[PDB]
RNA sequence: UUUUUUUUUUUUUUUU
RNA sequence: GAAGACGGUCGAACUUGACUAUCUAGAGGAAGUAAAAGUCGUAACAAGGUUUCCGUAGGUGAACCUGCGGAAGGAUCAUUA
RNA sequence: CGUGCCUACCAUGGUGACCACGGGUGACGGGGAAUCAGGGUUCGAUUCCGGAGAGGGAGCCUGAGAAACGGCUACCACAUCCAAGGAAGGCAGCAGGCGCGCAAAUUACCCACUCCCGACCCGGGGAGGUAGUGACGAAAAAUAACAAUACAGGACUCUUUCGAGGCCCUGUAAUUGGAAUGAGUCCACUUUAAAUCCUUUAACGAGGAUCCAUUGGAGGGCAAGUCUGGUGCCAGCAGCCGCGGUAAUUCCAGCUCCAAUAGCGUAUAUUAAAGUUGCUGCAGUUAAAAAGCUCGUAGUUGGAUCUUGGGAGCGGCCCCUUGCCUCUCGCCCGAAGCGUUUACUUUGAAAAAAUUAGAGUGUUCAAAGCAGGCCCGAGCCGCCUGGAUACCGCAGCUAGGAAUAAUGGAAUAGGACCGCGGUUCUAUUUUGUUGGUUUUCGGAACUGAGGCCAUGAUUAAGAGGGACGGCCGGGGGCAUUCGUAUUGCGCCGCUAGAGGUGAAAUUCUUGGACCGGCGCAAGACGGACCAGAGCGAAAGCAUUUGCCAAGAAUGUUUUCAUUAAUCAAGAACGAAAGUCGGAGGUUCGAAGACGAUCAGAUACCGUCGUAGUUCCGACCAUAAACGAUGCCGACCGGCGAUGCGGCGGCGUUAUUCCCAUGACCCGCCGGGCAGCUUCCGGGAAACCAAAGUCUUUGGGUUCCGGGGGGAGUAUGGUUGCAAAGCUGAAAC
RNA sequence: CGGAUCCGUAACUUCGGGAUAAGGAUUGGCUCUAAGGGCUGGCAGCCGACUUAGAACUGGUGCGGACCAGGGGAAUCCGACUGUUUAAUUAAAACAAAGCAUCGCGAAGGCCCGCGGCGGGUGUUGACGCGAUGUGAUUUCUGCCCAGUGCUCUGAAUGU
């Protein structure tokens, strides 16, 4: 039923940017999908946003800059050792120029940028660019 | 509506594993009717005898009689029409000769233009019909 | 979505946002305990005894007045069912379709619902034997229907 | 209300 | 300390029987394919001249016909007070 | 030696849908090879590691070491010589032969290199190495050029130039040189065990008879002939499309061209192309494809939640949470408790070469090889440097990292920690020394009494289950009642037609049909009200009434607290028809019968009429079982409806007179069946608010399709009384 | 061949059988060994049944030692089988038989006996009964003819 509601977030995210509206709802919450929201904050992507604490599960309503080509999860999270990126950014990224993939360290919810200094690898949540 | 969880691996391969046969060119590669049904063994050329010379009709667009040689092999034994290529090469072909052959253009289809005769004549009397054709040697 | 039917629908309740109890019903944890062991004597289902409390004293979500749910201050001084509720109401329906099939040994429809309600059960009984409020052995085929109406 | 059949192949494509 | 012998164990082989695998003869029967050029009709495509089709039974030279229940891939997206 | 390795006794075990057991392999296993985005797919007979066997198969002596076979014993199958009395045989070692084939080299030379064995510096080695065959394959590479003079087929800088040509391309069967140099012909060195080959060098060695490049092709794909002569759906070409029947851009020849070049065509296995096997990365409304529907175990997936901002210091460390303890051992560390436990990462070892990547290095280049490079006029009785590094799936080891994903604890307290009692048990030091008696003590355990912890249970998923209570529905079963109509019968009156058709006839008819009137009987069926309305998991369900259990939705500050979704095996329902018993038999009606129509009808039309249609019991499990759209979940436009609950609305209306539910009207909420519109976005389109959120491709999961035919056929197994159902192929 | 023990048993089928199918081995005498129980006492002591399994020795390969005692397979036709029959020639494929059909009859009746009576029988019975035939388990089937010949229903319908 519900299940990997990081791809429930994110598909709403994509709807809502193709359609063209401001600002999302999304009714499940987790530290995953706000650390998640705040690498793509701190990337620039998105605009501020604020979770309404339910006290069962909150709700997160994003304000939207316009940028977001296409957000999305790679479903069964997959391992990645290091020197193994460069299959999945030739297969994932559009570009070298733009385009970011967000990794699972044991240091915190990681950028595929930050990754391959802090020299970790570990586990994808998904891809956005 | 695929799967793909982590633990489905035995799942996706014995699926693709069963799925795989329904593929023509998979199952006779890998299926044994089709190495032990025809001629030849699975191999390139065989050699073989001239049984008759025997002349067969052409299809409806293309009206002609093709000029083959009927053949009992050497490994097998099973009898073989195989056509003859050029102009002359009847005349060139005898009564009871060795007669190396081969295939056409794939082994499970004839020619366009002739209906069921499947092989080509190389060789006669180990020399070949294009060295009895362009003046070269002899029978 | 519902389990045995097409029907997805949304008939529930839902707690308010505040915590325990906001200003009136001079009511301790006491004297509400007092309550639901004179009602459980009187023998009760829970879920009957919730709304008995709601309705005729007043209380809210017990959990906010006491801090603690009321099953759990059920079995703290022990006046059990020694048979949960969850499982006895199917059980309970489970001998009345059973009954129903032997007087009428045509209702086909009769006979498929209680192919769904058996389902249920075993589900249950494989719920409470992995969170062990039951024996390991429990077993359900017809007599102990029978029995524990 | 009727009322069926009627050889066989003949038919290729442009520069600005 | 030789030849030989009772008994034991290993077990070559030979016969017989069973099981299984691979081909392989067969009077006749029944099928498909070739295949276009033959005889008998004209079932289908247009309401194909009885709308078509799907199941399940029965019969008939032949395609087929009918019984009962469905579908529209129907030839009806509509029939009022 | 350890062991069911074998004996005896005793127990009744062990494996399996996470694929056991059994068949097949044209299967020896790896290191590897081919194939180029990435991921893979197909081989690995074969030079290195390891295993096995010497015709099959069995046994055995010697020896540290064998079930040895260039050792032995017997049998079987071959086979040699026989004076017929007996002997010896084992090339899947090296050459060589027969057979088999589509398919494969000389009965060569040498221990000189490499190493190996023996008593041993010396013997021996078909192990090896060298030569000969060798178009398996690879590397480098002339094949007659080359600059010329001249004629220009004439382009180009540009001047009226009708050319200056200090540039040019090319045809010159035109001449001239370099007569460049090579292949072959041979002296001599070297090479080598002996020669050979390569290199070096001497003497010859080119003017189109030269010292001669072929293989395929010229319609499209596919670069290149609408050139010529023959040929007349004949011959033949063509991998497919196709050409050829008197003008052939395609056959056969010649000429001219095109492509690769000392290698091209062909056949076949196989890889990419093939996103036409799809995990990345395919389809499933109509093309092939979503099972009839539902439950259901194994499998697969599984909501949220439990460690944070800071501080010091520049320009990585501690905490306000950031490793706890013990200081027994040598204020702190060494050391030690030392882990709930793995999955995941980053280390680090570890391993075998050869291959691949790749560093260096002028093998004349390159494929290679692992070498080489300097000064020294021989004189230095010499120096420098290399023979790298990476990669090595998976599994195992080691230490950091705790996010992600499972697991641990304390709920009947049989918790956590500190400090006591009392029972009970032993260890070694010391009473100068030996021994005994009694301790302190050290450790385990047992027992009881407390105090102490903020003393212990994450909240209730627009997950789910269940209670609840007001209605709801052609939902299911059992029973009951009603209604015409049909058919037949009984009477009653009238009277020659009545049915039935495209038109008629079969048939009933003065023995009174049809028609009217009354009444009775039987069985089937519930019209009109009935709709793009409801309910059911579907197949389906329509007269009233009662009984029996069951269910959706709605309302809920109710309860439980992850019990959830999809599901191979397995299972319950499953229309019509069909089959087996029992009851009756109105209408219809397969089969069958006739009458007509037609050329023929056995067909449509009409008359009669069998089984079945009905009910009660059992079976069969199929359909265009259709929305030709698996199930759950979320998001993405609007609009008016309609059905069912719930809520709001001094609007209207019926009671009697508040009061409620009644009946409309207005509006909102939930989810159900639907519809109009649209450039939401899609698709091949028709079309769809899902068939969308897809090259920007990944929410979870089951079933499936891989050109059409053969064919849902054969053949096996299994169910069925039978009809048949389920599973299900190949030749061609 | 034949008893017994231990192995192993096909095709077909109504799934019950076939089946002691087919085919093998062993079997003696004498020494043991192991197992299989009862009654007593506050786990131990006394007292007994005839059976099974295994081992060694050994006899001139001999062992159900006499007696006792199934030849077997492959097929075809017919009849389902068990049963019964021509005593004094037949043992069957005939006969019956369950099953399947068919017909008469609601008691003043059917079908019969009887020389006779409302005398008997079925009947001390009543359509799941009695009476009269055809066929012969199950499985699958039951076609076409009312002309002949019967049988039956109908009406003084109208000829005799
Ligand atoms: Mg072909
Ligand atoms: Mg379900
Ligand atoms: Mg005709
Ligand atoms: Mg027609
Ligand atoms: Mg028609
Ligand atoms: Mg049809
Ligand atoms: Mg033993
Ligand atoms: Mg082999
Ligand atoms: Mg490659
Ligand atoms: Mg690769
Ligand atoms: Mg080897
Ligand atoms: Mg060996
Ligand atoms: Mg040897
Ligand atoms: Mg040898
Ligand atoms: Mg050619
Ligand atoms: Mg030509
Ligand atoms: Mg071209
Ligand atoms: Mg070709
Ligand atoms: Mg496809
Ligand atoms: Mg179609
Ligand atoms: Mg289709
Ligand atoms: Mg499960
Ligand atoms: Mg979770
Ligand atoms: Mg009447
Ligand atoms: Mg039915
Ligand atoms: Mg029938
Ligand atoms: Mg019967
Ligand atoms: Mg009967
Ligand atoms: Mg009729
Ligand atoms: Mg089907
Ligand atoms: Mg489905
Ligand atoms: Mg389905
Ligand atoms: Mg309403
Ligand atoms: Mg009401
Ligand atoms: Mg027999
Ligand atoms: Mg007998
Ligand atoms: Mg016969
Ligand atoms: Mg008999
Ligand atoms: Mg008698
Ligand atoms: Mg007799
Ligand atoms: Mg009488
Ligand atoms: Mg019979
Ligand atoms: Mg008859
Ligand atoms: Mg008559």
């Amino acid at each position: 039923v519900r299940m990997n509601v990081l791809a429930d977030a994110l598909k709403s995210i994509n709807n809502a940017e193709k359609r063209g509206k401001r600002q999302v709802l999304i009714r499940p919450c987790s530290k995953v999908i706000v650390r998640f929201l705040t690498v793509m904050m701190k990337h620039g992507y998105i605009g501020e946003f604020e979770i309404i604490d339910d006290h069962r599960a909150g709700k997160i309503v994003v304000n939207l800059t316009g940028r977001l080509n296409k957000c999305g999860v790679i479903s069964p999270r997959f391992d990645v050792q290091l020197k193994d990126l460069e299959k999945w950014q030739n297969n994932l990224l559009p570009s070298r120029q733009f385009g970011f993939i967000v990794l699972t360290t044991s240091a915190g919810i990681m950028d595929h940028e930050e990754a391959r200094r802090k020299h970790t690898g570990g586990k994808i949540l998904g891809f956005f660019f | 509506g695929k799967c793909r969880g982590l633990r489905t691996a035995r799942k996706l391969r014995s699926h693709r594993r069963d799925q795989k046969w329904h593929d023509k060119q998979y199952k006779k590669a890998h299926l044994g009717t089709a190495l032990k049904a025809n001629p030849f063994g699975g191999a390139s050329h065989a050699k073989g005898i001239v049984l008759e010379k025997v002349g067969v009709e052409a299809k409806q667009p293309n009206s002609a009689i093709r000029k083959c040689v009927r053949v009992q092999l050497i490994k097998n034994g099973k009898k073989i029409t195989a056509f003859v290529p050029n102009d002359g090469c009847l005349n060139f072909i005898e009564e009871n000769d060795e007669v190396l052959v081969a295939g056409f253009g794939r082994k499970g289809h004839a020619v366009g233009d002739i209906p069921g005769v499947r092989f080509k004549v190389v060789k006669v009397a180990n020399v070949s019909l294009l060295a009895l054709y362009k003046g070269k040697k002899e029978r | 979505g519902r389990m045995h039917a097409p029907g997805k629908g949304l008939s529930q309740s839902a707690l308010p946002y505040r915590r325990s109890v906001p200003t009136w019903l001079k009511l301790t944890s006491d004297d509400v305990k007092e309550q639901i062991y004179k009602l459980a004597k009187k023998g009760l289902t829970p879920s009957q005894i919730g709304v008995i409390l709601r309705d005729s004293h007043g209380v809210a979500q017990v959990r906010f007045v006491t801090g603690n749910k009321i099953l759990r201050i059920l079995k703290s001084k022990g006046l059990a069912p020694d048979l949960p509720e969850d499982l006895y109401h199917l059980i309970k329906k489970a001998v009345a379709v059973r009954k129903h099939l032997e007087r009428n040994r045509k209702d086909k429809d009769a006979k498929f619902r209680l192919i769904l309600i058996e389902s249920r059960i075993h589900r249950l009984a494989r719920y409470y034997k992995t969170k062990r409020v039951l024996p390991p052995n429990w077993k359900y085929e017809s007599s102990t229907a029978s029995a524990l109406v």
